């Protein structure tokens, strides 16, 4: 797997050099930050049941036709199919926002996941508005902490945002 | 790489479960180290060619042979090879400590040493020599902790090749 | 007497996909008081085809394991699901991967034959976000399919290019897509990583 | 898997309502004629073994070229193999026959059995003569059963040769 | 697998015919020489370590590029599977050489090799260049072995030449 | 094809290594019984349109009912079938002779032989006794280690019809 | 151990089946070879005691620093255990001749020798010049077919330390 | 495995000893038969199906009780299996013959056969007859083979006999 560490050392590899003082400034400053980044990346777990209900209530609203019997949500089974999928999509965020790094969410979670969602006929845009959904919800969690120190998070916050932009970009 | 970061989310993964407050405390962990790891990595860095060659004379001093002509030591290209293999080391530990993990040295060094070392004639001794050669001159650079790290790493390259 | 016009041999077919080696695959049983020869045959067979004809380094060897093996103390059966739960698959098989593509792999490598439906596909995906990786990787070890063929001595082999008695017909096209040759290998460390050979649309 | 009772109910359920009345009358009338259903399931049981030796009998006596030496029925082991395969075409043609539909016959021997065919270099044509053969055989012990109801049972010797048409036209 | 004896019945057997007495001469010709193929085997097998040794350096000596940092034979994970490799068909061309045809090495050594390298993104040119530094090294044991009667071995060390061409050829 | 040659380069293959001494002598072995499995492949081949015709007639001496009406002995097409199969069976034994293994007898003739047999309702027995007049046949033909060839091949088939 | 006659039995065994000509005529090679294995194997014994003496002298003249203090070549116990050494790879060469197989070596020696190296720090290249002292010193001793088998063996032991 | 030839090495191994002239000679001697032992072991592969008839016709006339309802041969499946063992006993016994040591017979076929043969069922003592009915069929076929050069098959008959008799008294 890559975090942004490894990712920096399989650059300078490839180089044939040791780690240049840029690469590793910016590598300390990643270390610096590091007790925002476990705050948000528990803001995510705490809260994880309470994201997916709050998106799925929301998507449930928004597209009634899913629910209704012929759509993709229409039947217990796929229901439940689709509570499933926003839960591992979440699941794969987190660990991206942790190790600062896309790639786990590109290598398990998004490879051939619009395939798939086309071939069960899955319909892409509306898993795109889940994850904006989930979106929505977790960055109020990571912004609103309860007892935490009173900081500025803006960098995690945008950091997390691109991850979940990912998904949504990959699905749709 | 294994890291300590990269090695909490697989667990994770394979239960297929969020991160839970046992995983963010490995994590804590690594960070509070990184410190003390980026410090010898700094200074291992520095001194890297200052290390390297005293490390291959070192190799020679310890067997005298290798220099004498029809032997490994013998020749610029096999000298050259040496100080190229030597900085490998350096470099392999010095991303070690950045990574917070030894998953960098046992992807690009430990794997496939055995073989390629039985192939090519190259003795572990001659490498471990070195290796402990280096260790003896980052003792003077570093304390406390950062040295602690630095030899680390140099012991999991030694215990490898022995 | 006047030979057929078409005249294909006995094995043209083998010889024409390059299943020649294992459409009828050889079966390696350990056996009770077995040689040390004999042990070492099992084990190449064991890493062959529960690792997909990867390469393992010395360094990656189990031996602990293989001491058990050596000892009686565990079969064939629970050797293959010591590597299957081992870091030496997850790495390979599990952790670059996605489920379509792992569960798939699984049956290869642990059945030895494609999977058969979209159903199987459901049941593992829904097992594994149930009750995580080892559950699952139990479920192919421990399954009727699993234990009436290979029961407890024998290594898993290549089930597919030969009909199975409950396969569908959509079965042999896909060990074929599953089939790379004998060079061909089931490798993270490739330009495009690992990526699914059969799609839900072939499903 | 499908039978006639379920599709109906699939498609009801797509519409989201229950059955209209014409709907279950049509499953009464399969209920009603089960029981000759039952008797041509029965025939091609009782004569699997005589339905698949006349067949093979009949498409080595029209195509020599499969038993000479270089034919696709030549040697033993292929030979066998030819034999396997009608056995198993038979099988799910009077699986489809029980069931009323021919899901069963599609879903699980006929899709993919072409491309089978063409890798393996077996000549398709000759196995949908086979199954041709199978079927005039077939039909004629469902048409003549012993000890059974004087009665009429064409349309479910129709239903017989469509499943048959139907495993022919895939393969070839 | 297939050895000469065996490819020459196949043949027949399409034929439909007992081998012919001209086919049988060749037959009976192979066997007088099967002294020398077998010594021939013993040369390779005995300096295998040797000829995979002598082959690597000559390799590395006149491509720089592969031990680079960047280069396919770089890290030793890498440059261990490239040693395994050598020694792979090195184990296969002696196979052919015992039966006395390419088949074996065709059939299981070279199937899939060069889809396996274009993945990797090995060179396949240099995998050549490693087969054609082997067949040096090789044929030089079998021309010059210890305690052999001296005679003519020019038609096996030709028959090698073929074989180690044909895993060249295969794999670029 | 199982021949001795193949065998033990299959052994080899599992095992992952290159061919031994082992492996050599027992291809030598191959290589020697060569010439009396030659002698014999060569009389078989040159009797072969007699040694059919007796075997075709001993079955129906041995089974006379055969050849009556209704019976599998009667009809031409019935007859040339009977014919070619007891052909088949000498040139697989030929084959097999030459190639110094059982394999070619056993991919054409044994495997597949029992279902395909009960299938068209050929008696094992029709074949044993053809099999049985060649053995017969044969022995005036040939002496010594040429005629023990020849017969471990026919024997082999009466024991699969066995 | 593995001999021409163990692995015949075993394929046989694999496929459920009993032995064919196929098995005995490698078997048959086995026992014809088995005079020159036997005459090879009588030479290496008669010649045991001097072949080790100059094998270990040899591995002296190779490598003169082991005989100096604090090498392994120094000391009685360590040349002692010298020729201990090489006297057991001789004892398991003429094992091999009369076994028929290399399954003494390999069972005896080639299993688990790398991993008693590393760990007792002993160099395959020394026990690499003993054999190939030997081998020169058997090519004076033995001609022809007796010389052949010798010089297999003696290599099979040379490409397991290589 | 293990052969009269492995055998002797591992005692001389034990004693840490070249082999003595005397084993040596032992050896030779076993090299010098080899022609006659391979002889018998063809007669017992060539005849193995009549072999097997011959001891089975046997066995079930004595012992009429096997083959009666409630016999342990009584079922069509039991039949099949008792044939099946005594098959596997006569195949073992030849690898044996081969060998010239009855290890492999002990170390696949007998071990644990007594123990299995109780918690079957299965009467041990039945069991052994059929064992010494094979063997008098088996050493009438090596005492009497076709064509085989007129010699003294006695020390290899007597050896045969053995490895029956070890047979015989494991299972009973
Ligand atoms: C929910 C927002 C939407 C939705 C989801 C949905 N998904 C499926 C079925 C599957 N989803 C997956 C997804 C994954 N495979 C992977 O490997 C990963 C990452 C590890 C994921 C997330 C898979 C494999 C399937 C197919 C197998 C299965 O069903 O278990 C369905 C069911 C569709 C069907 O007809 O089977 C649904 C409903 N669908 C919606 O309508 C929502 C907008
Ligand atoms: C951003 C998400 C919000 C925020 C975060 C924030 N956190 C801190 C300080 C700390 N955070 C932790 C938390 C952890 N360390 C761990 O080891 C674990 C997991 C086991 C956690 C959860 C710690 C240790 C600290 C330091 C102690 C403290 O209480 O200050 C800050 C302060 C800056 C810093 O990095 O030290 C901030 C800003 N606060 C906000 O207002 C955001 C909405
Ligand atoms: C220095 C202690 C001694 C020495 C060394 C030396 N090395 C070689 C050849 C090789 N060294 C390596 C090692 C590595 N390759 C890698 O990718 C890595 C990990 C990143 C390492 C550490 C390799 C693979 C080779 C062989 C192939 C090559 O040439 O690159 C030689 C030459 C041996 C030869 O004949 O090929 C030598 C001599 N030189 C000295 O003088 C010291 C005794
Ligand atoms: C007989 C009428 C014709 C014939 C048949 C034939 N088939 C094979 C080989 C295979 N047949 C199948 C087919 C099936 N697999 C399935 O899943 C199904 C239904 C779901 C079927 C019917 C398969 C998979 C094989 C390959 C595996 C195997 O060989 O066992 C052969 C042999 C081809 C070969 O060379 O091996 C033959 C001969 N051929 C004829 O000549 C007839 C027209
Ligand atoms: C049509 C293929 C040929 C035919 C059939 C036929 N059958 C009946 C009547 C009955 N069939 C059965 C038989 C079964 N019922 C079962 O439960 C089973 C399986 C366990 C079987 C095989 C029964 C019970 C009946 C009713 C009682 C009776 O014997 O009449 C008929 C009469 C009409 C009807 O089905 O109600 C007919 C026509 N007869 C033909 O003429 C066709 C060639
Ligand atoms: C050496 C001359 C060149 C080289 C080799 C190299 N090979 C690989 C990887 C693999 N090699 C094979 C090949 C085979 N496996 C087999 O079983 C057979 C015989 C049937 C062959 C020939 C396989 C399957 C692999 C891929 C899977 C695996 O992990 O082993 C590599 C590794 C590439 C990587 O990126 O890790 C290399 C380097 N490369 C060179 O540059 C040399 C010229
Ligand atoms: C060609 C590669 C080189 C060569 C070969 C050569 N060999 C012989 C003679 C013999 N070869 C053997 C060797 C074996 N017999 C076996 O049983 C085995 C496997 C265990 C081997 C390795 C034998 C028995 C002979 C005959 C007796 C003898 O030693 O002479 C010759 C002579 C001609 C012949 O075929 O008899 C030759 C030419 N010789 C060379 O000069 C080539 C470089
Ligand atoms: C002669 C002893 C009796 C006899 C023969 C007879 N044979 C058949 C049919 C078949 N015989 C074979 C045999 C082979 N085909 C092969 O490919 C091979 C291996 C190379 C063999 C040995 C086969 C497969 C058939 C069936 C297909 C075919 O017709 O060719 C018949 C016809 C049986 C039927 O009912 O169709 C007969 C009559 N006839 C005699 O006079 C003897 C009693
Ligand atoms: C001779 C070339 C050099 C030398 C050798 C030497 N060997 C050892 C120690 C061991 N030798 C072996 C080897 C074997 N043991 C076996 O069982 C077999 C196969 C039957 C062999 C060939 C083993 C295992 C040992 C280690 C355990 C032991 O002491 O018995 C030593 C001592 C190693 C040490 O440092 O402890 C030496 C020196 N001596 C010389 O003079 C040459 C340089
Ligand atoms: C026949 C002479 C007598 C006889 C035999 C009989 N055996 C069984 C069942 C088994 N026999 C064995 C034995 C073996 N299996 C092996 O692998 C080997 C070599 C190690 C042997 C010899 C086994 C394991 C079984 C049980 C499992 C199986 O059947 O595959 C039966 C059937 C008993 C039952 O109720 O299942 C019989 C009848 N019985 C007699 O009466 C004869 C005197
Ligand atoms: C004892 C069972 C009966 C007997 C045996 C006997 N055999 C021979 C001679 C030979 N036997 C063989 C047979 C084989 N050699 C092989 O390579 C194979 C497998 C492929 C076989 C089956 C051979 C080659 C010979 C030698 C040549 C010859 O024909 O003489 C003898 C003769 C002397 C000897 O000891 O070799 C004898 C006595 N004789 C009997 O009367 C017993 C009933």
């Amino acid at each position: 797997m890559q975090d942004a560490f490894t990712k920096a050392i399989v650059a300078a590899d490839l180089r044939g050099s040791f780690l240049s003082e840029q690469e590793l400034n910016q590598l300390t400053n990643l270390v610096k930050e590091s007790n925002k980044r476990l705050d948000a990346v528990n803001a995510i777990t705490g809260n994880a049941a309470e994201i997916i209900s709050d998106a799925a209530h929301k998507l449930f609203a928004e597209q009634t036709d899913l629910i209704r019997p012929g759509g993709n949500a229409y039947p217990n089974r796929r229901m439940a199919a689709c509570l499933r999928d926003m839960e591992i999509i979440l699941r794969y965020v987190s660990y991206a926002l942790l190790a600062g790094d896309a790639s786990v969410l590109e290598d398990r979670c998004l490879n051939g996941l619009k395939e798939t969602y086309v071939a069960l006929g899955t319909p892409t845009r509306s898993v795109a508005r889940a994850v904006q959904l989930m979106k929505e919800t977790a960055i109020g969690y990571v912004n609103s902490p309860s007892g935490v120190t009173r900081g500025d998070c803006s960098a995690l916050v945008n950091e997390a945002a691109t991850y979940f932009d990912k998904a949504a970009a990959s699905i749709a | 790489m294994k890291t300590v970061i990269t090695e909490v989310i697989a667990s994770a993964d394979s239960q297929g479960r969020f991160l839970n407050n046992t995983e963010l405390q490995a994590a804590n962990g690594r960070f509070q180290r990184a410190t003390a790891s980026m410090e010898a990595a700094r200074a291992l860095t520095s001194n890297a060619d200052s290390l390297v060659k005293g490390a291959v004379q070192e190799v020679y001093n310890k067997f005298p042979y290798l220099t004498q002509p029809g032997q490994m030591g013998y020749g610029d290209t096999n000298q050259a090879k040496c100080a190229r293999d030597i900085s490998h080391y350096l470099r392999f530990i010095t991303y070690s400590l950045v990574a917070g993990g030894t998953g960098p040295l046992d992807d690009y060094i430990v794997a496939g040493l055995r073989e390629v070392n039985r192939t090519f004639n190259l003795s572990p001794s001659w490498y471990i020599e070195a290796l402990k050669h280096i260790k003896g001159k980052v003792g003077s650079q570093l304390s406390g902790q950062p040295l602690t790290e630095a030899n680390a790493y140099i012991d999991y390259c030694i215990n490898a090749l022995s | 007497l006047r030979p057929a016009v078409g005249g294909t041999a006995e094995a043209a077919a083998q010889k024409q996909l390059g299943i020649t080696a294992v459409a009828p695959a050889s079966v390696v049983e350990l056996r009770p008081n077995a040689s040390e020869e004999d042990l070492q045959g099992v084990l190449r067979a064991v890493y062959r085809q529960v690792l997909g004809n990867t390469y393992v380094m010395e360094s990656e060897r189990p031996t602990q394991a293989e001491s058990l093996l050596r000892n009686g103390s565990i079969s064939v059966r629970e050797f293959v699901r010591r590597i299957a739960k081992s870091d030496l698959y997850k790495e390979r098989f599990f952790n670059k991967a996605s489920n379509n593509r792992f569960i798939e792999l699984n049956f290869k490598h642990l059945l030895g034959r494609a999977p058969y439906n979209h159903g199987e596909i459901q049941e593992h995906f829904g097992l594994y976000h149930k009750a995580g990786y080892d559950v699952e990787i139990d479920s192919y070890i421990d399954s009727d399919e699993y234990i009436e063929t290979f029961g407890e001595n024998i290594v898993p082999y290549f089930r597919g290019f030969k009909y199975q008695t409950n396969q569908s017909a959509g079965g042999f096209p896909r060990m074929v897509k599953l089939w790379g040759g004998d060079a061909g290998s089931d490798t993270d460390r490739g330009k495009n990583g690992q990526r699914t050979l059969v799609t839900t649309k072939d499903l």
